[PDB]
């Protein structure tokens, strides 16, 4: 339509989405992640106090 | 979208040019692609167990299925069928259409 | 939107029996552009060449006005608010007669902070932001200067470390908060007081130095601080680099209109997530 | 799609991020342990008793936090009584566990002292346990570093022409020749401190995060993340908890 | 033209006691262009 | 925890302008004899 071209009636738009997605959350696990483990069998431990 | 309205007469004027024409987005609406289903629940008796003319009956039967869905899309594809999903395309300005 | 709840207890019996899931999925988020128009219009010592003199000023003038309204509490505002799609409808009634013009205007950077409000077309000062669903942080509150008796309109010596907490506790990262030049003497001061704690000292050193630069608040996040004329009095800003980003659709171009000078300038505004960044707004309650 | 990559390891990675949030609040928090089990015969006599033979429900099975006494003074029920000064070790005489009051502060600023830390080190001190460290959650952290403000013009801060401000305290240094190291978790009560100690304290996994899944029923993609973490303490009158002043 | 979405194929689900169950799940949809451009022609006695 | 990554669907695409075209191309005079053109506005033959 190389008349006049116009903007609010314009068909067949590209919604131009953004390529990424803020994901963020608090999420840092400082010490509790770096204690180890002391893998079992059973569920009943214990320690003898 | 819209081609042409009218030929009629092509005489012009230098201003007779004011506006004619207004602007909301395209009504094309969407296609839902509706789904085909088949499906068996054959025993193992019975995929055991052997008969004349056929052996497994499960392969029989899941052949003949295939068969059933090929023939049911190529009929569906010609009868008379209108979309009314509930899942609405509406894109465009109230675009994804996810009130609902 | 945000990631999913902690919900606490999460034990089990041997069993799932779930319920579809409770993912409820991320929320769509959308901003317009408006438009910069600064026409020029011509009908001579040393100026000479006028047009480009003028030019080059409004354009200065333009980029002054970008940078006052990018930080203003605009709400953007226009017939379509969540179904900005309508490719049905779109205005039908534009084709023909092209004189509904309606007026583009797009979001300011108060408005997309995770505000609470907005006084029809400007975010409201009163009234503090609600709180992220992942976890509890309300990034923009009604400052509170429990120093003086509601006569003073500063900040608090303990309301920017407030929004330090908040951030952290929604994890925002920012680190640049901008400030106008109208409230840089209470950082200033801030490094004194009156009980006798806090106080300068000078072995002989000819230097008065009398500014703040950078703030740590007891969780370990550094700020860094930057002053900036052009940002309302009754406001401060903490911003981050790359959570806020500037779109752009017509890039500044010097022209003529159909068959003078103008500029046209289509320009929108973008922010990754609203409780990144934080605002603060200075006054009494009431 | 336009922003999104998959619907299913997408959310299997969204699922394993909230099942390591959740442990991690778990862990850290008043989870008062709830079982069934009331042995008698243990000790090299491992078995389970007529009770519990057929039936397949199980439904109590939590672990860890106060019920899980962890030297505490008593809770209310199926709730921890933050309220509850803990009983004192025959050893020697310590109170691992008590409640300041904000009698010292206004009615309303909800916080410490700043003389309970050094009493709780005291008492870890006659304890033997030998704690370095401090998980701590905001709100609190504001009273290590005022602690030299809210005074009389004692002790003060200085600005040598220095164009920085800090009020970060990430360490401190007992009377007793103890230093104590501070670190902010965000997976807390807002309400109390923990003078936990360092990895010697360490948790135990039965079975580790893995992924299973039944195959259908007329369709769907299920998946599952059934990880059985544990947790232990030790000699739990070594390690101590300061809740914050609240009132009764 | 088809709209064939992913693709016609035969796989089994979950079982049950002694049971074998197997689905197909095909998904397609049309696609016309210029719906002014195919004719059609009822058959009618009359109106 | 709780990772699907199945629903990005951060496609943001465009129209890619797949409207139909009625444009008849005989052209007989253009292209049998060339181009002529006339210099007046009025123009008169001999009968």
């Amino acid at each position: 339509n190389p008349t006049l071209f116009v903007s609010y009636d314009q068909n067949g738009k590209k919604l131009s989405f953004a390529n990424w997605i803020s994901v963020l959350s608090p999420q840092d696990t400082p010490f509790v992640s770096m204690t180890g483990k002391e893998s079992i069998n059973q569920t009943i431990f214990s320690w003898q106090t | 979208d819209a081609l042409a309205s009218v030929d009629g007469n092509n005489a012009h004027v230098e201003g007779s040019r004011a506006e004619d024409g207004e602007m909301k987005p395209t009504v094309i609406k969407s296609n839902v692609t509706q789904i085909l289903r088949k499906v068996v629940r054959v025993s193992d008796t019975a995929n055991t167990t052997a008969n004349y003319g056929r052996g497994r009956e499960l392969m029989y039967q899941l052949e003949k299925k295939g068969k059933e869905i090929k023939r049911d899309l190529e009929k569906i594809l010609l009868s008379g069928q209108a979309r009314t999903d509930v899942l609405a395309d509406q894109y465009l300005t109230n675009s994804a259409a996810d009130p609902a | 939107d945000a990631l999913a709840s902690v919900d606490g207890n999460n034990a089990h019996v041997e069993g799932s029996r779930a319920e579809d899931g409770e993912m409820k999925p991320t929320v769509i988020k959308s901003n317009v552009t408006q438009i910069l128009r600064k026409v020029v219009r011509v009908s001579n010592y040393g100026r000479g060449r006028e047009l480009m003199y003028q030019l080059e000023k409004k354009g200065k003038e333009i980029k002054r006005d970008l940078e006052k309204i990018l930080l203003s509490g605009q709400a953007r505002t226009d017939v379509l608010a969540d179904q900005y799609l309508t490719n049905s409808a779109a205005d039908p009634a534009v084709a023909g007669l092209n004189d509904t013009h309606a007026a583009r205007k797009t979001g300011a950077f108060q408005f997309l902070c995770a505000h609470g409000g907005l006084a029809g077309g400007v975010v409201d000062k009163t009234k503090n932001g609600p709180a992220d669903p992942d976890t509890g942080a309300v990034t923009v509150k009604v400052a509170q200067n429990a120093s003086n008796p509601t006569t003073n309109i500063g900040f608090d010596e303990a309301d920017i470390f407030d929004m330090t907490l908040q951030l952290y506790t929604a994890g925002s990262e920012a680190d640049i908060i901008m400030i106008n030049p109208a409230h840089a003497k209470i950082f200033a001061g801030l490094q004194e007081n009156t009980q006798g704690s806090r106080k300068r000292i000078f072995e002989n050193t000819k230097q008065f130095i009398y500014e703040v630069n950078s703030i740590t608040d007891p969780l370990g996040q550094s700020y860094k601080i930057i002053v900036n004329r052009w940002m309302p009095t009754d406001a401060v800003y903490f911003f981050r680099s790359a959570d806020w980003t500037q779109m752009v659709l017509r890039a500044p171009k010097r022209t003529e209109l159909a068959k003078k000078w103008m500029i046209e300038m289509e320009v929108g505004l973008r922010h990754r997530n609203p409780y990144a960044s934080g605002v603060l707004f200075t006054a009494a309650g009431k | 799609n336009y922003g999104r990559g998959r619907e299913l390891m997408y959310q299997l990675e969204k699922k394993g991020k909230e099942i390591k949030r959740d442990l991690e609040k778990i862990l850290l928090s008043g989870q008062a342990r709830t079982d069934v089990l009331a042995d008698q015969y243990l000790t090299n006599s491992a078995a389970d008793p007529a009770v519990a033979g057929l039936n397949d429900t199980h439904a109590a099975r939590k672990t860890g936090a106060f019920q899980f006494l962890c030297a505490h003074g008593g809770l209310a029920g199926g709730v921890v009584d933050k309220t509850k000064n803990g009983p004192a070790d025959p050893d020697t005489g310590a109170v691992t566990v008590k409640v300041a009051q904000n009698a010292s502060n206004p009615t309303t600023n909800i916080g410490f002292d700043e003389a309970d830390i050094f009493d709780m080190t005291l008492q870890l001190y006659t304890a033997g346990s030998e704690a370095d460290i401090i998980m701590i959650n905001p709100a609190h952290a504001k009273i290590f570093a005022g602690l030299q403000e809210n005074t009389q013009g004692s002790r003060k801060r200085i600005f040598e022409n220095t164009k920085q401000f800090i009020y970060e305290v990430n360490s401190i240094t007992d009377p007793l020749g103890q230093s104590y190291k501070i670190i902010v978790n965000r997976w807390m009560p807002t309400d109390a401190v923990y003078f936990f100690r360092s990895a010697d304290w360490t948790q135990m996994v039965l079975r580790a995060p893995k992924r299973t899944e039944l195959a259908k029923d007329g369709s769907y993609e299920k998946w599952m993340i059934e990880m059985e973490v544990g947790l232990r303490h030790r000699n739990p009158y070594a390690s101590g908890v300061l809740f914050t002043a609240a009132g009764k």
